[PDB]
């Protein structure tokens, strides 16, 4: 999930896009 | 766009800021 991806680890700006509605 | 671990109340933020309109979902226990 988004923790996982962006706070554990990094994530770019598409990543961080993906938990958008 | 910053490339840094984003949490918290910080990553709430960024989400704000990147999906505008659209609005987002954060499921933390995902
Ligand atoms: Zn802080």
């Amino acid at each position: 999930g988004i923790v996982e991806q962006c706070c554990t680890s990094i994530c770019s700006l598409y990543q961080l896009e993906n938990y958008c509605n | 766009f910053v490339n840094q671990h984003l949490c918290g109340s910080h990553l709430v933020e960024a989400l704000y800021l990147v999906c505008g309109e659209r609005g987002f979902f954060y499921t933390p226990k995902t």
